[PDB]
RNA sequence: GGCCUUGUUUCU
RNA sequence: AGCAAAAGCAGGCC
């Protein structure tokens, strides 16, 4: 619970209503002074204002999941026994489908345009995907590990075995626990775009 | 090339060279190998199963009925049927427990300085003149604002919580000539009789009091029908246990273990004092700050996971120590006072136990609200069996009665050898306090008995459904059961309840 | 009023109440070696230690577990297995042939418990390959320059022939035999020097196994006792040489190594035990290597009664060798191959019986199709005898023949919330946890968390140095619901809203300038799924 | 005989 | 003293 050096240690206060917020010494691993958790609430109540661009832009698929929840319709609760099939199905509805090694390479090309490498054929077909999100990431300074983690979350598939019955589409695979357990099923229809 | 030598060294019995083993291993005949060994095998190496009958289901462990065995004690960590703390009133502001103690005892200052002790049931090693001075200096360090929980350096806790009672480790080459250096023996479990009072504690931690000390944080709203029926069953259950007494027991234990571990971390050598607290609301909404107890913790440098610290647990009591004297052989009983609480007499005896815990028991005690889940899913399996009989949501057939299924009477107790039928809420209280008392005095022998008796329960189930199982070793199963029924008071009384249940299935299974 | 908690079972069926229905080391060694004391006992010469062997011993005359098994019965059992497997030995051999060419040394890092060769204790395979590099590349071993597993295994099976060795532990130089046996011994550990080899034979067994499968029918259900403690590596080697008999010569050169090193596996003798001077009040500790070097009369009855049977298999340097054994299972699918091969015989003597039992792990379940009930009796008898012929023992104690028919995680705030919710999510989806149980598990988790970081509701009557600022924010904002739980406010979960993090569920009702105070990119303290923000911080 | 990691561990 | 049936704990360092 250390802090970045400089004016960063001056936008929080030192002591607020008796409570401590920070220290005054120096550490030995990253060579800084510690903080409180009252600091992490003080910034939420009384800090400087940020901006709100990019934070909407880089997370969209879970907003799609949100509106898929909020546009869904339910049906009848059922009873009685069920029969299941232990099947490896895609868990979440992926955005686009691509191999992960070349996917990591092309998002590394997005990260480093001058250190991208050679224009390959996968880079040539994905260059419009490169540019149409390189225009999206302009208005922020979100850290590249956050960008790369959201990109590898939004682009790589997810296959595991599980018992399942009724439907097979990955929206239903995401909502199977609200569908059915072991003595009951629920008629459910997801909503919006899939 | 030494690997080739060892590859020849792992020749089996019969061949010489690994090359000879290989030329053997690809150029030998398939047939004429196994049936000649079948003709060669002994006529005794067999299994020879055996059909299961009622008449071999003997009483499990009839050595409990012999009357020349000592009584089953109560050797748990706190007090369950005989709880008594003082009657308080505050607003609802969750204060510090120092102030809760400094409030509730200062309210009842009849017991402020009752410095006239009367020793009652002093045991074989507990001594009067360290406990009394210890307890009086302790409560003279609750009613002052010098600081929060601590003690002072005195000999009294240095006896009753035990400084210096470990050995000195010394290098082993001088541990050779001294002939006293001998290995220990295992702890000999003294066999013990049947229980005649734990039946009353299953009669008493299942009664509707006028108290409730359970909070659960809220969840979001719902629109789904599965969420409707889920919260429906949840609210019916939490309505039907909230006035049990074991809820008060549970929250005493959880707050106790939480405070215990948290102050053992936060204080390693300063001997703390923890108020045993459980706030309980009344029916109308008025709070009660019920203080019943004070603890004492010794020096607590805990390296691994079976370090232990001496937890002396004082606790004010109501019922006299003079009915079942064998139940309390580790119970020093001072006498301090008496209180006409509402009507007639109830006395003040504080029961200065000595005790100890290790960190697995503390961390496993902080988890002890989990038993709600096990009772809940047990109830869930019960009602899914019931709705498998009918066809739809049928807990509405349980609390009020639906179109086909009446609220069915559940057999719970038996009077003069004739069964009684408690209500559904009675049986759910029972299942809850069973999974609690499985925790309260639970050590490895209970897991052993349960994990071995599960097969016999499956067997008697299949016997009830006329399947007629076949068992290779009845004596193996019974030896596995009664190897460990020795000295934990839930285990033995579970075996007695088993023997009576088996007698009932025997007399009712005539058709 | 006498009462009895077992009286549930008068009405509710018991099959619904399923939720409530060094010494170990030496005892395991004794239970292994005791099963074949009167078997064949050939003494080695590379170590010279006593090394007893249950292959091709005489047949026992009892019902107790054993380890006696002839060879050619196992060989022709696997031969008939191959007769039902047309080219599947060919398939698995070619599968390992294509798999072994691409073998690099990549598969070392997933070793959270893995023995090494210098530190003499367990490591999480972290400095394992690095220690191999710094302790072998000065001894002209060169595999990482190509990076492949195949030159590494070639010069490591050439490595034990080197008479001397030199490495930095300080430096150290030793001769050959301890360079062997220090790499041989197991503390239920394994060996990183043989972990790749046993992975090769393991995926061999994977390619072998993954494609596999009037008359009164009794049936059984049971496991097998001393299951690690009664098998043997010689049967393993004869098995893998039966498989590789159509393979090229290099494979039989290489596949015949893993049961060789399990054919000399030494065993480390735990921590130890202790003694007591009840008056002098001084103790000591007899460790792993120096058990017998003591007054042997100065132990209890139990340690003396175990050592009096142990001692004729005791290396003088403190680690006794077990020439049979498996030690908590590391050839699990391979031993499963052996077991399903034992099942696949399906007849002996051609009596009026037949088996159709199915595969499983060390446990099983039979399906015996015979003529009358007595034919089922004799068929179960000869099944037990034939399974006894392969060094396997059926547990007659834990079986029943019958007629046919953990709290909060604690690394941060936001991902802590996420990891708890996905634990309860997957626990709901896999084993069929009832929805009321998880619905309350949400509540018990929120109570756990709201104790863990003191983040209670501002409209409560809790106090604290943390909670006052939360109350201050509550009387400050007009955002009547838009907070996350580490900053007070409600929790808005249920059975459905599970796969979202916090902020990307509560963004819409959130306050503008509050979320601008939260999502400030100049956040100085920040350094399943998750969401970046101020709460995503570490120590 | 001293040090073992300055504390508030306030369950509707 | 007390706890607990992996031989341990009821301090270490100085």
């Amino acid at each position: 619970l250390a802090l970045t050096k400089g004016d960063m240690a001056n936008r929080i206060p030192l002591e607020y209503k008796g409570i401590q917020l920070k220290t005054n010494a120096e550490d030995i691993g990253t060579k800084g002074q510690m903080c409180s958790i009252a600091a992490v609430t003080w910034w939420n109540t009384y800090g400087p204002i940020g901006d709100t661009e990019g934070f909407e832009k880089v997370y969209e698929s879970f907003f799609l999941r949100k509106m898929r929840l909020d546009n869904a319709t339910w049906g009848r609760i059922t009873f009685g026994p069920v029969e299941r099939v232990r099947k490896r199905v895609l868990l979440n509805p992926l955005t686009k489908e691509m191999p992960p090694d070349e996917a990591s390479n092309v998002i590394m090309e997005i990260l480093f345009p001058k250190e991208a490498g050679i224009p390959r054929e996968s880079t040539w077909i994905h260059r419009e995907l490169i540019k149409e999100k390189r225009e999206k990431l302009k208005g922020t300074m979100i850290t590249p590990i956050v960008l790369a983690y959201m990109l590898e979350r939004e682009l790589v598939a997810r296959r595991r075995f599980l018992p399942v019955a009724g439907a097979t589409s990955a929206e239903f695979i995401e909502m199977l626990h609200c569908l059915q357990g072991e003595n009951w099923r629920q008629i459910y229809h997801p909503g919006g775009n899939k | 090339q030494t690997i080739s030598r060892l590859r020849d060294i792992s020749v089996p019995a019969g061949f010489s060279n690994f090359e000879g083993m290989r030329s053997y291993i690809d150029n030998i005949d398939p047939k004429g190998a196994i049936e000649r060994n079948l003709a060669r095998m002994s006529p005794l190496v067999s299994a020879t199963p055996k059909k299961l009958k009622w008449e071999d289901l003997r009483p499990i462990g009839p050595h409990i009925y012999n009357h020349e065995l000592p009584e089953v004690p109560y050797n748990a960590f706190l007090l369950m049927s005989d709880e008594l703390g003082l009657a308080n009133m505050t607003e609802g502001k969750s204060k510090k427990p120092k102030t809760l103690a400094k409030e509730c005892l200062e309210k009842y200052s009849t017991l402020r300085d009752q410095t006239d002790p009367i020793l009652i049931m002093k045991s074989e090693k507990a001594n009067e003149n360290f406990l009394w001075k210890l307890w009086r200096d302790c409560v003279n360090t609750i009613s002052n604002e010098e600081m929060s929980n601590e003690l002072q350096k005195t000999n009294y806790a240095k006896w009753a919580t035990g400084d210096g009672l470990t050995y000195q480790k010394i290098m082993k080459e001088v541990a050779i000539d001294d002939e006293t250096m001998c290995q220990e023996e295992p702890k000999i479990p003294n066999k013990c009789r049947v229980a005649a009072w734990v039946q009353t504690e299953m009669n008493l931690l299942s009664t509707l009091t006028s108290k409730r000390a359970l909070d659960l944080p809220e969840i979001g709203p719902d629109v789904a029908p599965v969420e409707h029926v889920g919260s429906e069953r949840r609210k019916y259950f939490v309505n039907e246990i909230n006035y049990c007494k074991a809820s008060t027991v549970m929250m005493k234990y959880v707050l106790f273990h939480t405070s215990l571990l948290n102050e053992s971390n936060a204080s390693m050598g300063k001997y703390k004092v923890i108020p045993i607290t459980n706030r309980v609301v009344n029916e109308k909404g008025e709070s009660f700050d019920m203080l019943y107890g004070l603890a004492v913790k010794g020096q607590s440098h805990l390296r691994g996971d079976t370090d232990v610290v001496t937890v002396v647990t004082f606790e004010f009591s109501s019922t006299d120590p003079r009915v079942d004297s064998g139940k309390w052989p580790k119970y020093t009983v001072f006498r301090i006072g008496s209180l006409f609480v509402s009507g007639r007499e109830k006395s003040v005896y504080l029961y200065c136990r000595v005790n100890g815990t290790n960190k697995i028991q503390m961390k496993w005690g902080m988890e002890a609200r989990r038993c709600l889940l096990q009772s809940m899913q047990q109830m869930e399996a019960i009602v899914e069996q019931e709705s498998s009989i009918q066809g739809y949501d049928m807990t509405k057939a349980c609390f009020k009665g639906d179109r086909v299924n009446s609220p069915k009477t559940f057999s719970i107790g038996t009077q003069e050898g004739k069964l009684v039928k408690g209500s559904f809420g009675k049986a759910l209280r029972v299942i809850f306090t069973k999974c609690l008392m499985h925790y309260v005095f639970g050590n490895a022998q209970l897991e052993g008995f349960s994990a071995e008796s599960r097969r016999l329960l499956l067997l008697i189930q299949a016997l009830k459904d006329r399947k007629g199982p076949w068992v290779f070793d009845l004596e193996g199963m019974y030896s596995g059961i009664e190897e460990c029924i020795s000295n934990n008071p839930w285990v033995i009384q579970s075996a007695y309840w088993f023997n009576e249940w088996l007698g009932f299935e025997k007399e009712g299974s005539k058709v | 009023m006498n009462i009895n908690p077992y009286f549930l079972f008068i009405d509710v069926p018991i099959q619904a109440a399923i939720s409530t229905t060094t010494g170990h080391t030496i005892d395991t060694v004794i239970r292994t070696h005791e099963y074949s004391n009167k078997g064949k006992q050939y003494v080695s010469d590379v170590t010279g230690c006593t090394m007893v062997d249950p292959t091709n011993g005489p047949l026992p005359e009892d019902n107790e577990p054993s380890a006696y098994a002839q060879l050619d019965c196992v060989l022709e059992a696997l031969d008939r297995m191959d007769e039902e497997h047309p080219g599947l030995f060919q398939a698995a051999s070619q599968n390992a042939m294509e798999a072994l060419m691409v073998t690099t040394v990549d598969k070392l890092t997933q070793g959270r418990q893995t023995f090494d060769w210098t530190v003499c204790r367990n490591q999480p395979a972290a400095t394992a390959l690095n220690t191999t590099i710094t302790s072998f590349r000065l001894n002209d071993l060169n595999g990482a320059d190509k990076g492949g597993l195949v030159p590494f295994c070639q010069d490591i099976i050439d490595s034990l022939d080197k008479p001397e060795m030199t490495f930095f532990s300080v430096k150290d130089r030793i001769t050959r035999v301890e360079y062997i046996k220090r790499a041989l011994s197991l503390n239920a550990t394994a060996g990183i020097q043989i972990r790749g080899f046993v992975l090769v034979v393991e995926n061999l067994a994977k390619n072998i196994c993954e494609n596999l499968e009037g008359g009164i029918s009794m049936t059984v259900t049971g496991d097998n006792t001393k299951w690690n403690e009664c098998l043997n590596p010689r049967i393993f080697l004869a098995m893998t040489e039966r498989i590789t008999r159509d393979s090229p010569i290099w494979f039989r050169d290489f596949c015949s190594i893993a049961p060789v090193l399990f054919s000399n596996k030494i065993a480390r003798l735990g921590k130890g035990f202790m003694i007591t001077s009840k008056t002098k009040r001084l103790k000591a500790q007899i460790p792993c290597p120096d058990l017998f070097s003591i007054p042997l009369e100065r132990y209890n009855e139990e340690t003396r009664a175990k050592l009096k049977k142990l001692k004729p298999f005791f290396n003088e340097e403190g680690t006794a060798s077990l020439s049979p054994g498996m030690m908590m299972g590391m050839f699990n699918m391979l031993s499963t191959v052996l077991g399903v091969a034992a099942l696949g015989i399906k007849n002996i003597g051609n009596k009026e019986y037949l088996w159709d039992g199915l595969q499983s792990s060390d446990d099983f379940a039979l399906f015996v199709n015979a003529k009358d009930e007595e034919t089922c009796m004799e068929g179960i008898n000869d099944f037990y005898r034939t399974c006894k012929l392969l060094g396997i023992n059926m547990s007659k104690k834990k079986s029943y023949c019958n007629e046919t028919g953990f709290g909060v995680a604690g690394v941060n705030e936001s991902a802590d919330m996420a990891i708890g919710m996905t634990i309860i999510k997957n626990n709901m989806i896999n084993n069929g946890m009832g929805p009321a149980t998880a619905q309350t598990a949400i509540q018990l988790f929120i109570a756990d968390y709201r104790y863990t970081y003191k983040c209670h509701r501002g409209d409560s009557k809790v106090e604290g140095k943390r909670m006052k600022i939360i109350k201050e924010l509550w009387e400050n904002t007009k955002g009547r619901d838009g907070l996350l739980v580490a900053d007070g406010g409600p929790n808005i979960y249920n059975l459905r809203n599970l796969h979202i993090p916090e902020i990307v569920l509560k963004y819409n009702l959130m306050d503008p300038e509050y979320k601008g105070r939260l999502l400030h990119p100049q956040n100085p303290f920040v350094g399943y799924d998750a969401v970046s923000g101020t709460h995503s911080w570490r120590t």
